[PDB]
């Protein structure tokens, strides 16, 4: 389709607004042009969503408890206030860890204050003190609370930093009170910078007059991987093999105490720059800790990342670099000799949510795949900055895309494969047009990394070419 | 590293010696992990007597609930109404997880919006959320209905939701004529079923409190069928099917089954059908109202006789063979038709199968949770099958419901060994199935992490989860069974029994131990 | 010594102290058994290549068959119709057998009788026997059909049952008229389906040889429907309720549904249902006859088309998806009827569950045995799952079906690591699941012992098996199950995908080793 | 029910019958006296059944193959002839043994020549010694080959004596003809005869000459105990408890060697006289060993058994045996207290094969249920001897019972509980009465012995009083 064609399929989408609705979205949907680099001529984003449009977002709780707290392993983290949000988000992400669920560690378990009327009216301060004597008396090994504040917590005024800071003294322990209340912000990204302050302000200092850490030079840190099925696990080892020491991963399989290590690296390395370039930055202002944006999605993305942190070395690690790119070479080679004449040709529309919609490009590329469009829930502008030079001319852009619009781009631009969650998995699937989950893998991966990239290749080909898609049209109509 | 005809996923790709060494590696260098031998000591200790103790003393601790928040209800409840769109008024991030939660389980798309009301509404309030958010609504999704429920943002800060709708109209934003049933579910009253309850009630509220004059009981030779939250396919079906059969005149007020059940055949249907507002309208001129679980249908039945003047019957949910017989000779006594030939054969043809299994099933343990009507028919057919439901948790079940279980498992030698738990989570179940082991659960998918918890005791106290409830997220097309009826009844049976002989060929599975008692014929 | 609270069963009694003691002396003392060292060698030596070579190239012997014997088929057979005894001429001790592998499989009675030939027949034959059996039967159990197969001592010595029924009645021990339609049943030729294709054509034979004047083809406006040998309750089930969809008149010539599942309600039915012979008598009135089971109806075929001159249609059995279109479209064609809206989403449903589910199923490799077309169904569906069904055992197929099957899986990519095997057994399949190891077994209870082997080298090479067939004698009540049409796909597709998921989940099971992968959501 | 109604019910029952038949089974249908020892004045037995009437036997194979030769753990039994079976008696009886199956052990395998019409016209013979030698290669550790011919082998003029008596030379291998064909008797029980007379003939004698087996005066052998669901090991252990040394079980986890050391022993125990007698005259006349009838069916059997074995040793096993005695008094006597108050005054009907029919009687009675009528298939007068002192005066008898007969004596007498085989179960279940597999102990067992008796009160109690027979009459008929 042409610029022309884009422009027109937007228009007609828009009709159906009404005047207000239709206004606002005009602003959140573009046609790209990769030589724009000030995004802000082009789209609008991180607004609030237009009520009744059926927007595809979630709220700060998500961004907080579900994103950055929740992989956490060894902590507790309590949703505190009524009962549904912590049952919806229980075990939903697939954040991986080692442990020993229920006596050292707690990802997929719901804690929960489970709010009935009376802590709405009279408040759930005395309620969480209660809480975490319990906590404390039933999961002895935990090494921290986390208090994830649900919307009625803020909205009735309850102090959990009060109650954070009485017992976290009462009992020698890390007790962070988090105010991520869903009413905040307009998606999960006001939950990211909250819970970003929160590590800061409760958790990342504790460490800073401790001289006993054995540092060396080679100390990193990956900052924004939630090892969605092992994704971090299949980067780290990557790193490890090119002679760095991976001290801390934030926060897939993640310990409070790397955490607390992690302002002794020499070097932070950022995969998620929306959720966490906030707690990057400050590690920078306060340790002089430099940081920097790598992608682990596919070969050609992955040698490029690991040349760049390399660089950041000495000839020693330049050295493993090359050992490293060397070993996966045939690896990957045979990947693409399989995969790709299956997949060459073929034209991809994504929606994810803050990094992945602009991180994966490469990798479908790497199969000879095209992103014919693409957009997130709650981008800023500086992710489409860093969108806008990894698409295509004239592709599509679309930020909080509605599910009418969603739906619209679709039926007029027909891809060949749409990655993006679950509440648009099985629309697509009707309409006859295959999809892979790009948030949950759709319960495969890892995608990171060289043993990612086999897997990502099998997935999209077992659905892009299953034979239940040639079958959807009844012979006899 | 990935050798390219065998590709390995997370399971087994972590596994490899290269994997291992580095997780070991991270471990041991920045984890500050307690001592496995700790691991192991506080492990055991959770097993214990002494640990349920402490467990079931908690007052302000839930670990694991098995329940959801009110609007959940809601929205099944709207989504069972003809090109109806469930709306939740208040936060979005609800609504979000609202749609994945029922994604997940009927694998099927879930259309719900929001009015996405921000900080700033607690100003305010959220009438302009309400105003051009059914406006858009409206518009954009082409309803012929927006049912309207409320997040706990929206409940706190107290907006009005009919004089939001009220104002709405005033202003324009939507047709004076055009139905917008509304009801308040605040998250922490009750749980999902009381959503359901209310968002029903007010529906019946909207098409006929104010057109009562003209109505007249019995007038159209219909009885209403209510069903409640029901998240089986299988059951919708099986309720008209008998119906039908019968010769019986019926409206099934809610129903998502076409909804939840669309082909896929090229196009997404955001709307299949469901209960027509004409139903709604006409439901009062019913012979009667049948309440299918009245454990959370009690404010729809204080409606039903209040408004309706229907004389509600107290029936029990039709699960198990004396239910569905009660059921059947009410709705025959109601609506004047006798009992088909057809649906005494399936009877009998479920009696046939009690006698065929019995001695497998005779005296097996089980613990067992859900929603409290469910539970309850569970128990019930359990002992009629000489089964001992021995833990029986309802996290949002009430005192009154528990002394009506306490009856029924009185009324049986099978009750003997049992105990009914309301206000209790799966971290109290858990303890009960290693203090005093069943042979199995009967459960939703929160079950599998309790079986791997007693699996790692050692394989003699693994607890084996059967999964018939709600959510069931790790088995694929569950949702399409049955559990109401002789229908029902006959797919939990051969659940139940296969359950018990799959696990039996898995302990007599070994060569010159146990495979003495691996028999060809059971 | 037992406990009466705990009262334990052969497993595990045997497990205690004692009776191990009393096992390890029994056996040192009194069972000059082979030392364990040399009973692992020779295990390992089982699951080699090396013994697999030696294996294939067996002539005389058969080990563990995967097909019984003409007669079972022919009583099955008769079983369909209504009224009607099943009465196999010979020795009794078949009989016996043909009725308790029956019994275990339906959990129901199977009514048959012999004649109870014995030594002293060899001398002039069982025309006796025949005279006074035939008015015994007709006496006792009051059939309105007595319908006549043999067992192998009455095939060897030669008896012409022809001629023994017409003496029979030419004597008076039988009405002239009381219908006796008879076929030989030789075991040592072919299998179980072929004793119900020379069972059918001679019922066939019996009731439109000689009146075939006065009929017209298309008269009666009906299609005829010829099931063969099926041990699923759904199959008969299925096919009814679709043809009754579509509004086309049909008769189904051979219909056990009623007699193989009627109601405990008090009284025994030694009869229910079945074919009537006013249908048989009717049925060269039919525009056609559609065989559900070609591979096994080929008699059957050469006298319908032959004599009733019905155009058969090259159909294959309507399992899976094209597979099922194309019955309906080819039914739709002769009977002038359209598919209706209702099928038409029933497909489509069965369409959104291979696109929800496709995922765990790619790539899964199966071993699988049965009857050809039940195997060839099955095959074809798998392929349509992406699927790889690797080793496909038909013991009693042919070399024609082979080549059908072959040509199956040169169409589709899924089928390049496939071998079919014919006239070949479970231990030839057993040294299969060793060598070339599938995920998963599809077969009947059989199969167990296989699992069990595999199991016994260890946990990573345990093949679990997936009990779909016949015989079914482990399981209680999966006789009732669909395995045709869309909703047998959709049967068969959930029952594939959770044994998937079932395996995985116990993979994943444990507790910081393999749980990172035990997930919620799948 | 009175002598004079029971007598009415047999005629009224036989009123249906051609005269030929009528005059028959008038002969196989009787009153019990029990002042009556000489059966053959009330009952005649092991006549062939009357044609087209649907009688409950099996045939010669049946009884060797699957009843005495079958069991035998550690040789490879040969169903020879066509396909069907081997097939159908595959693991259909619990003769439950220890073994590792397809290498040490055989007994749930179906071996078979699966003879094709080329075999039945040219001969199977050429086609057995192959056979032989393929199970030579493939079964290395089996000790020993049965040969169980089928219907069609002497039909056809085979000579399999012959092959075994060559292969068997060649080999060095005990391989066992038995001819066993179906045509042969009226029933099982003639294959019992031939079966026993093949042990003899070919296995028994193997030691005659051989001086090394240490013998002890406490040596028994337990002759006719199958090993259903583990009732001989629930026998055995208190045989060896008493202080006796079991050298062999035959044929129930049965090994060859065991058999072959039988003759060594003091005493032959025979609980199956029917199955076993032949071969125990045998033993007594060639090898002076004595033997006796015994029954551990319940409590009051098995202390009576017990008491008389040991009255056959010295003084230190009579002491043993009260030791046993009073070791399980209290297990029994708990067994009887929890289930005779749920089973008192139940009236059974019992139909089975050759034992059974009179030797649970005692176990019923143990439990306060009265057996009302009982039959064998099988049986021959000497059976009948041994039934009519068991059962109470008027009670019903039934030989060769057809399928119509025991359908209405059964809605005439109407039983609390009937006790039967898997062709009868599922007609009864559907009448409303509880019913017990008396063959397979309903997948339960074992029912021998103390701890056997604790089980089968346990089962006649889950099914007579289980909640499913109040539930068979619709609540509105
Ligand atoms: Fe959000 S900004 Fe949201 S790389 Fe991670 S939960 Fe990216 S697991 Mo889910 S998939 Fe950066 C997220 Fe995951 S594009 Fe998605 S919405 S933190
Ligand atoms: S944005 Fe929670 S699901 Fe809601 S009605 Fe309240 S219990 Fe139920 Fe975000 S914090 Fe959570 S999830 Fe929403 S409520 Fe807010
Ligand atoms: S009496 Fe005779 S030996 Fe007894 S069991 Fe009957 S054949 Fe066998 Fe029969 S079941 Fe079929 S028809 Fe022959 S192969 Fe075998
Ligand atoms: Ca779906
Ligand atoms: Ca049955």
């Amino acid at each position: 389709m042409s610029r022309e064609e884009v422009e027109s399929l937007i228009q007609e989408v828009l009709e159906v607004y009404p005047e207000k609705a239709r206004k606002d979205r005009n602003k959140h949907l573009a046609v790209n042009d990769p030589a724009v680099t000030q995004s802000k001529k082009c789209i609008i984003s991180n607004k609030k969503s237009q009520p009744g449009l059926m927007t595809i977002r979630g709220c700060a709780y998500a961004g907080s408890k579900g994103v950055v707290w929740g992989p956490i392993k060894d902590m507790i983290h309590i949703s505190h206030g009524p009962v549904g949000c912590g049952q919806y988000s229980r075990a939903g992400r697939r954040n991986y860890y080692i442990g020993t669920t229920g006596v050292n560690a707690f990802v997929t378990m719901n804690f929960t204050s489970d709010f009935q009327e009376k802590d709405i009216v009279f408040g759930g301060d005395k309620k969480l003190a209660k809480l975490i004597d319990e906590v404390e008396t039933l999961f002895p090994l935990n090494k921290g609370i986390s208090v994830q504040s649900e919307c009625p917590i803020g909205l009735i005024g309850d102090d959990i930093e009060s109650v954070s800071k009485v017992k976290g003294a009462e009992l020698s322990k890390t007790i962070v009170p988090v105010r991520c209340e869903g009413f905040r912000g307009v998606s999960q990204s006001l939950g990211h910078h909250i819970a970003n302050d929160a590590v800061r302000d409760w958790v990342l200092g504790k460490r800073d007059e401790d001289t006993t850490f054995a540092s060396t030079p080679y100390d990193v840190a990956i900052i924004g991987d939630y090892n969605i099925g092992g994704d971090a696990w299949s980067s780290r080892i990557l790193l490890e093999e090119m002679g760095l020491r991976c001290v801390a991963q934030w926060s897939g399989d993640g310990s409070i105490s790397e955490i607390e290590l992690t302002p002794k690296v020499k070097l932070n390395l950022v995969h998620c720059y929306r959720s966490m370039n906030y707690i990057s930055r400050h590690m920078e202002e306060k340790y002089g800790i430099p940081w920097m944006e790598y992608n682990f999605f596919g070969p050609t993305k992955t040698i490029e990342s690991l040349r760049a942190i390399a660089a950041k070395f000495d000839e020693s690690i330049q050295k493993k670099c090359e050992e490293v790119i060397a070993k996966y070479k045939p690896e990957w080679e045979a990947v693409v000799a399989k995969y790709r004449p299956r997949l060459e040709g073929k034209r991809v529309m994504l929606y994810i949510g803050g990094l992945r919609p602009r991180h994966v490009i490469g990798a479908y590329e790497d199969l000879g795949m095209e992103v014919v469009g693409t957009g997130y829930e709650f981008a800023h502008n500086d992710d489409y900055d860093r969108t806008m030079k990894e698409m295509g001319d004239s592709t599509l852009l679309y930020d909080d895309v509605t599910g009418y619009e969603f739906e619209e781009f679709v039926k007029r631009i027909k891809p060949d494969l749409i990655g993006s969650g679950i509440k648009e998995k099985f629309i697509f699937q009707k309409m006859g047009i295959p999809f892979r989950e790009m948030h949950s893998w759709d319960y495969s991966g890892p995608y990171h990394g060289f043993d990612g990239f086999a897997i990502f290749a099998r997935d999209m080909d077992m659905t892009l070419n299953n034979p239940c898609w040639k079958k959807l049209q009844a012979p006899w109509e | 590293s990935q050798q390219v005809d065998k590709i390995k996923a997370s399971y087994p790709l972590f596994l490899d010696q290269d994997y291992k060494d580095m997780l070991a590696k991270k471990r041991d260098g920045f984890e500050e992990k307690y001592p496995q031998d700790k691991i192991d000591e506080v492990f055991q200790w959770t097993t214990t007597k002494e640990y349920q103790e402490l467990n079931f003393q908690r007052e302000a601790l839930t670990v694991n609930p098995a329940k959801a928040c009110q609007p959940l209800g809601a929205v099944l409840c709207a989504l069972g109404f003809e090109k109806t769109m469930p709306y939740v008024h208040g936060s979005q991030g609800c609504v979000a997880y609202f749609r994945s939660y029922f994604n997940r389980h009927f694998r099927e798309p879930v259309s719900c919006v929001s009015d996405s009301m921000t900080e700033d509404a607690a100003v305010f309030g959220g009438q302009q959320n309400m105003k051009d958010g059914l406006q858009n609504c409206k518009a954009t999704y082409k309803p012929d209905m927006i049912a309207v429920s409320t997040t706990c943002m929206a409940e706190v800060i107290g907006d009005d939701l009919n004089a939001f709708i009220n104002n709405s109209k005033k202003e324009g934003f939507i047709p004076d004529e055009f139905p917008v049933p509304f009801a308040h579910t605040p998250s922490f009253v009750g749980s999902h079923v009381t959503g359901w309850d209310n968002m029903f009630e007010g529906i019946a509220r909207y098409f006929t409190l104010k057109s009562m004059d003209d109505k007249v009981v019995g007038s159209n030779k219909k009885i209403n069928i209510v069903p409640g939250f029901e998240t089986y396919l299988g059951n919708f079906r099986v309720i008209k099917r008998m119906l039908s059969e019968m010769g019986v005149g019926y409206s099934l007020l809610s129903d998502p089954e076409e909804v939840l059940d669309t082909p896929a055949d090229g196009q997404f249907r955001m709307y299949a059908g469901g209960t027509t507002q004409e139903e709604m309208k006409d439901a009062p001129n019913a012979l009667n109202t049948v309440l299918l679980q009245p454990w959370h249908l009690e404010k729809t039945k204080k409606f039903v006789e209040g408004t309706w003047k229907h004389e509600v019957p107290k029936l029990n949910i039709p699960m198990g063979l004396d239910w569905t017989d009660e059921f059947l000779m009410k709705v025959s006594e109601i609506s004047g038709q006798p009992i088909p030939a057809s649906l005494t054969k399936e009877r009998g043809r479920l009696v046939d199968m009690m006698t065929d299994s019995h001695t497998w099933l005779h005296g097996k343990r089980f613990a067992l949770w859900g929603d409290p009507d469910f539970v309850m028919g569970l128990v019930k057919f359990l002992l009629e099958l000489g089964c001992e439901p021995v833990h029986i948790l309802c996290h949002n079940g009430n005192k009154r419901w528990k002394k009506a279980v306490d009856a029924i498992l009185a009324a049986s030698p099978y009750g003997k060994n049992a105990t009914v738990y309301i206000g209790k989570d799966l971290w109290h179940l858990r303890s009960l199935v290693f203090t005093d082991k069943p042979d199995f659960m009967i459960g939703n998918s929160y079950g599998k992490f309790i079986q791997r918890d007693t699996l790692h005791k050692g394989k003699e106290f693994e607890v084996p989860l059967i999964r018939i409830g709600f959510p069931i997220f790790d088995r694929h097309h569950l949702h399409r069974s049955t559990t109401l009826g002789y229908e029902g009844a006959m797919q939990i049976l051969t659940t139940l029994v296969n359950s018990i002989l799959e696990r039996l060929d898995e302990e007599t599975r070994g060569m010159q131990a146990t495979d003495y008692n691996h028999d060809l014929v059971r």
